[PDB]
């Protein structure tokens, strides 16, 4: 019915310029206000501005007038400038219908998305480390640790897919250092420790980089 | 400038129940509120209008209403697809502000967690940084509060943690906590302790290892 | 004997568009091409009428209307329109034969922390009559539930304030309107 679809490049230095482009095919795009909306991860939603037909803007305070909206009557078409981006304009952008003219109420259709990292890290593969049983134990654990890498994501299975019941891959998390960090799991029955083996394969496109390694308990 | 408090933070239900979540402005908006909900990797889409107005398409279980300055979202019979994180949002004066959220998770009885500690590999040590890895699995209860104790002495600021979502079978979390420490800081110290303090644990549980062992 | 226009555009307080000022304007003798190509209108449209200066001096009574709304519904003061404003506030005939000027005031109603003092009407049971002027401050009934003239669960204030800050864009700054009406007894 109204369908809004957004681009815009989403891996930035720092000091960048963000630029996002909201193109509508639908709704009468003259009656209506159309706005920017952002998500930085885990942090709820935060309202950016918004541009009607006429040109006239709204934009958020918390932005040091380092936000401009634009549009183009004639492609149906408006777009997000960021200037001098840091690693706090982290987030994922929505473009979306705003206000209409006559009642002013809105945010009825919403672009997919653009997830935007803003990161001075270069791509780097993950190196992969035991997270071995220890000597004790009914049910064990066992997984591994990825560590130093960037961007997202990485794919991890565990004997190549063969093995899903009780595996357990965090969200990644990201360091001081600007890359990234995670871990995956799995509980297995103690008695396994012997015969069964186990090992991890871990993947990061970004890079080019696949690890596979074994996890087994540490001779003493 | 408008702060728009959103009650509670996190809540719990189960399928069934009617739940409502509140929405409170600093100051008067009128018919300006707008609801969305929030699942994770979805678009988020608008249930609310002008306080009271049902979106269409949206089940008729959705309720809204408001007061001008007290706004209430409401699911009458809870299905499992409403199970996502709801925010209110003013558009009564600029800048337009919005709520901080409401998780809403699912009931199930407690769960104590599972604790298991893992030292670092001698391969990491190689590298010159050593990380000590802390898992607690099978949790409902999100609160969970880890603490690390190295040679008895409480370690904070260098412990990052991260959670999964609520599990597609037995509802329950598992979390990670991962300390890490320079090689040199690691081997000035012995015995490596994670503290865990859960409401399915009568006691604090500790899972700990000797450097060496 | 000029008229006293000046009493009305350059007026030191405009009304709350809800409660719309009108003036009776008689014994008239006014220039209406020297306004009409003042650049200090954004706006001045004559549905009807049209600008000529000519006709009898003053008509039997010309009503000058003034208030102040917001850009974005500086469209709605015209026939036919539908919008918050012209349902609610300040609604013109389908037969309107008279002029609408506006001009941006972001200058004098805007507050830094924001001008609360200019409201309009957000809530109505039914669409205003052409010329009509609704001053009630009656409890509005959202919902299924009475209000017994007490504010609460769907039972709004039915007026709400303009923010009016000189940051907001061009859409929501004050815009100052006046509305000249000519109407045709005698002829001044
Ligand atoms: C609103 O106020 C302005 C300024 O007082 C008036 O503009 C003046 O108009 C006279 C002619 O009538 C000129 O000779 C002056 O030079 C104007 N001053 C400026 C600075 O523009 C204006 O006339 C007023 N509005 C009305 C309807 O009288």
């Amino acid at each position: 019915e109204v369908q809004l679809q957004q681009w815009g490049a989403g891996l930035l230095k720092p000091s960048e310029t963000l630029s996002l482009t909201c193109a509508v095919y639908g709704g009468s795009f003259s009656g209506y206000y159309w706005s920017w909306i952002r998500q930085p991860p885990g942090k709820g939603l935060e309202w950016i501005g918004e541009i009607n037909h006429s040109g006239s803007t709204n934009y958020n305070p918390s932005l040091k007038s380092r936000v401009t909206i634009s549009v183009d009557t004639s492609k149906n078409q408006f777009s997000l400038k960021l200037s001098s981006v840091t690693a706090a304009d982290t987030a994922v952008y929505y473009c979306a219908r705003g206000w209409d003219l006559d009642y002013y109420y809105g945010m009825d259709v919403w672009g997919q998305g653009t997830t935007v990292t803003v990161s001075s890290a270069s791509t780097k593969g993950p190196s992969v480390f035991p997270l071995a049983p220890s000597s004790k134990s009914g049910t064990a654990a066992l997984g591994c640790l990825v560590k130093d890498y960037f961007p997202e994501p990485v794919t991890v299975s565990w004997n190549s897919g063969a093995l899903t019941s009780g595996v357990h891959t965090f969200p990644a998390v990201l360091q001081s250092s600007g890359l990234y960090s995670l871990s995956s799991v799995v509980t297995v029955p103690s008695s396994s420790l012997g015969t069964q083996t186990y090992i991890c394969n871990v993947n990061h496109k970004p890079s080019n980089t696949k690890v596979d390694k074994r996890v087994e308990p540490k001779s003493c | 400038a408008i702060r728009m408090t959103q009650s509670p933070s996190a809540m719990s239900a189960s399928v069934g129940d009617r739940v409502t979540v509140t929405c409170r402005a600093s100051q008067g908006i009128g018919n300006y509120l707008a609801w969305f909900q929030l699942k994770p990797g979805k678009v988020p889409k608008r249930l609310i209008y002008a306080a009271s107005s049902l979106q269409s398409g949206v089940p008729a279980r959705f309720s809204g209403g408001g007061s001008g300055t007290e706004f209430t979202l409401t699911i009458s019979s809870l299905q499992p697809e409403d199970f996502a994180t709801y925010y209110c949002l003013q558009h009564g004066f600029l800048p337009w502000t919005f709520g901080q959220g409401t998780k809403l998770e699912i009931k199930r009885t407690v769960a104590a967690p599972s604790v298991f500690i893992f030292p670092p590999s001698d391969e990491q040590l190689k590298s010159g940084t050593a990380s000590v890895v802390c898992l607690l699995n099978n949790f409902y209860p999100r609160e969970a509060k880890v603490q690390w104790k190295v040679d008895n002495a409480l370690q904070s600021g260098n412990s990052q943690e991260s959670v999964t979502e609520q599990d597609s079978k037995d509802s329950t979390y598992s979390l990670s906590s991962t300390l890490t420490l320079s090689k040199a800081d690691y081997e000035k110290h012995k015995v490596y302790a994670c503290e865990v303090t859960h409401q399915g644990l009568s006691s604090p549980v500790t899972k700990s290892f000797n450097r060496g062992e | 004997n000029l008229c006293p226009f000046g009493e009305v555009f350059n007026a030191t307080r405009f009304a709350s568009v809800y409660a719309w000022n009108r003036k009776r304007i008689s014994n008239c003798v006014a220039d209406y091409s020297v306004l009409y190509n003042s650049a200090s209108f954004s706006t001045f449209k004559c549905y009807g009428v049209s600008p000529t200066k000519l006709n009898d001096l003053c008509f039997t009574n010309v009503y000058a209307d003034s208030f102040v709304i917001r850009g974005d519904e500086v469209r709605q003061i015209a026939p036919g329109q539908t919008g918050k404003i012209a349902d609610y506030n300040y609604k013109l005939p389908d037969d309107f034969t008279g002029c609408v000027i506006a001009w941006n005031s972001n200058n004098l109603d805007s507050k830094v922390g924001g001008n609360y003092n200019y409201l309009y009407r957000l809530f109505r049971k039914s669409n205003l009559k052409p010329f009509e002027r609704d001053i009630s401050t009656e409890i509005y009934q959202a919902g299924s539930t009475p209000c017994n003239g007490v504010e609460g669960f769907n039972c709004y204030f039915p007026l709400q304030s303009y923010g009016f800050q000189p940051t907001n864009g061009v859409g929501y700054q004050p815009y100052r309107v006046v509305v000249l009406s000519f109407e045709l007894a005698t002829v001044c």
